[PDB]
């Protein structure tokens, strides 16, 4: 296997607005908004991204 | 008994998905009348049931605990009411 073409570089591109909810969105009971195993609500708009 | 439930499912395809706020209200009394009304018009209130479930999806979850047991209990090999089981 010749080819060892190699990935070298990652982009992190988060869209993760904490506290805004687009208008599509249906909510709230089930919503379990946990993301990297986080619960933003207990942290802020800031530290918890 | 007719006016009144039409009346509030049309309130609730009016509203969208903003009526899911009113489910605490209804659904305790709803399901409670339809325990304990005439056989006459509790096919009607299966319909509407079905009608309001539509209406608010996923947000029927809790209620679903009791209204699986109104299903059991009046499924009674009744043609009329196995084509209104089989529809809800």
């Amino acid at each position: 296997m010749k080819d060892r073409m190699k990935t070298v570089s990652v982009a992190l591109v988060l869209c993760l607005n904490v506290g805004v909810d687009p208008p599509d969105v249906v909510k709230t009971t089930p919503c379990a908004r946990l993301e990297c195993w986080i619960d933003p609500l207990s942290m802020g708009p800031q530290k918890a991204l | 008994h007719t006016m009144v439930v039409q009346a509030i499912t049309f309130i609730f395809k009016s509203l969208g998905l903003k009526c899911v706020q009113f489910l605490p209200q209804v659904m305790p009394t709803f399901l409670n009348v339809i325990r304990v009304c005439d056989g006459a018009i509790r096919e009607f209130l299966f319909q509407q049931l079905g009608m309001l479930v539509s209406f608010v999806k996923s947000h029927i979850r809790p209620y679903m605990d009791e209204i699986v047991t109104l299903m059991r209990e009046f499924w009674v090999m009744n043609t009329s009411i196995q084509s209104t089981i089989i529809l809800l």
